[PDB]
């Protein structure tokens, strides 16, 4: 069981007849997935994992960059010294699950410890040929459409003492988020909004605040909106149906957790938290430094009904502790699903 | 292994011009945004100027500073004009964790050693 790097390959259940661009890309870039993949539990062996130094993440990153290069073609791409022009037709866009697979001579160890924080020893290890299916959802602040924690909320970080290390909050219950650009009674084709059930979110940060306090005891735990910067990271940004949404989260990350109780202080209405969103055409790229420019949005109603399954938090540096939404490095998005896996060489 | 080579700075007369530069080594430049923070004595490190896809400036800048990227030289530059005693501080180069700029110092995992800028009024 000697840890090792090697070129993984992706597998998917992509469908030959599907025009959706994830299917199209996986059709030529991945192999079909197995209906019954074998898994061999080993209750005896204990191996150490490290989700923050896992070469599987970097290989996934390169594939997703590569998928976006073939799929979401911008009208023009501006990178410092250059400007590339292409046809930018509108496209059908809906992420599908990708599995990562070890070539022969290597195996994938899977941690079965349902509260494993991503670092150190895992006592219950399995062997699989491929990971489970991971939807490559590119987003900031909120992790969408992932998998849930099995027991309690899990706090992951490379080092909770180092405030510059991103914190990944793995929820154990999804929180529904519905964003829509609706179909003069209309006035702007670039305005959208998201709805989140207030009590569901009140209960979430209550239990997230409980887990955070375990790590930062005797402190008031505050949630505050993003620090300033690029719009991609100061808002909850994500792609919906090919359109780039930027959703303001100031009413979302806005509460205090004192004396074991969470007190939401963001704005709310019919028991619902609303985020105002813009659809933007000029976006700052996450694949590399520069800008990409897209056509105006499609007609009709644009809706993404998603499941928040995790959060990206950052703690302010210095008698209190303040947490803001983070993200930006999509490697953390892949880490949040690949944490339990580790590629190993069967010498 | 990542290192930031800082250049420029030191003593300026009030109203003068100064240039700061910072070469990123052991990392792919066009993968990371770069920024300058400053720390005056007794104060919190504060964001000055940063650039990934687009430049950002701290509120106290007021169009006096220009930040730019040189991909060929893996270097980012800060041109500071109309400097004032208020601008005296240790200036730190920083490499972002990503392609994006945050104003909060915790969006950065690599920091230069810091160079003193002192603005003297004769
Ligand atoms: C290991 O994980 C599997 C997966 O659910 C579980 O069925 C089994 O009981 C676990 N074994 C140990 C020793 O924890
Ligand atoms: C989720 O975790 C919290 C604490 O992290 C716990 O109080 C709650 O019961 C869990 N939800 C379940 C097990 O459905
Ligand atoms: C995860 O657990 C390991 C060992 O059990 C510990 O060293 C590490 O600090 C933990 N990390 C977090 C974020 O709790
Ligand atoms: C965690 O962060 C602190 C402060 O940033 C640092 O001093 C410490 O060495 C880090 N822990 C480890 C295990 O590297
Ligand atoms: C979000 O909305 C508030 C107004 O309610 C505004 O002050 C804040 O700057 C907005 N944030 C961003 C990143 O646009
Ligand atoms: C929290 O929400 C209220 C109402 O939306 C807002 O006025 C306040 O500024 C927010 N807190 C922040 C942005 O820190
Ligand atoms: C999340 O998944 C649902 C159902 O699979 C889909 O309708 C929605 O568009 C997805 N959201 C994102 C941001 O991909």
């Amino acid at each position: 069981w000697k840890e090792a790097k090697t070129t993984l390959f992706c597998a998917s259940d992509a469908k030959a007849y599907e025009k959706e661009v994830h299917n199209v890309w996986a059709t030529h870039a991945c192999v079909p997935t197995d209906p019954n993949p074998q898994e061999m539990v080993l209750a005896n062996v204990t191996e150490n994992f490290n989700m923050w130094k896992n070469d599987m993440v970097e290989q996934m990153h390169e594939d997703i960059i590569s998928l976006w290069d073939e799929s979401l073609k911008p009208c023009v791409k501006l990178t410092g010294g250059s400007a590339i022009t292409q046809a930018c037709p509108k496209v059908s866009f809906d992420p599908i699950p990708l599995h990562y697979c070890a070539p022969a001579g290597f195996a994938i160890l899977k941690c079965n410890n349902k509260t494993f924080n991503g670092t150190g020893p895992c006592r219950n290890v399995s062997t699989v040929q491929c990971t489970h299916g991971i939807k490559p959802v590119v987003s900031t602040q909120l992790l969408l459409n992932g998998s849930l924690a099995e027991e309690e909320i899990i706090i992951r970080s490379e080092n909770l003492t180092n405030n510059a290390k991103t914190i990944i909050v793995h929820l154990n219950e999804s929180v529904n988020i519905v964003c829509t650009r609706p179909n003069g009674s209309g006035g702007n084709i670039r305005q959208a909004h998201c709805n989140i059930n207030e009590s569901k979110w009140n209960n979430t940060l209550q239990k997230v605040g409980e887990e955070l306090a375990k790590h930062f005891p005797s402190k008031t735990i505050k949630f505050e909106p993003s620090s300033g910067g690029d719009l991609e990271i100061t808002t909850h940004s994500f792609n919906c149906r090919g359109e780039f949404f930027y959703c303001n989260t100031s009413d979302l990350f806005n509460g205090t957790y004192r004396n074991g109780t969470y007190n939401h202080t963001g704005r709310s209405s019919n028991g619902t938290i609303t985020l105002q969103c813009k659809i933007k055409q000029i976006i700052n790229m996450w694949q590399e430094v520069g800008r990409a420019i897209y056509a105006p949005p499609i007609e009709g109603e644009i809706t993404c009904n998603s499941n928040i399954t995790g959060l990206l938090l950052l703690r302010d540096g210095g008698d209190t502790e303040t947490f803001r939404p983070g993200g930006g490095d999509m490697r953390d998005n892949w880490r949040s699903e690949l944490y339990k896996y580790k590629v190993v060489e069967i010498k | 292994e990542v290192q930031l080579v800082e250049s420029g700075g030191g003593l300026v007369q009030a109203g003068g011009f100064l240039r700061l530069s910072c070469e990123l080594r052991g990392s792919i430049f066009n993968q990371y945004a770069m920024a300058w923070f400053r720390q005056a004595p007794g104060k919190e490190r504060e964001f000055v100027a940063g650039m990934g896809a687009v430049p950002h400036y701290g509120e106290f800048v007021k169009g006096r500073f220009t930040i730019s990227r040189d991909n060929a030289k893996s270097t980012v530059y800060l041109q500071m004009s109309s400097l004032k005693p208020e601008d005296t501080a240790i200036y730190f180069c920083a490499r972002s964790k990503s392609t994006y700029i945050s104003y909060n110092s915790n969006g950065y995992d690599y920091w230069g050693r810091g160079t003193q800028v002192t603005v003297s009024s004769a």
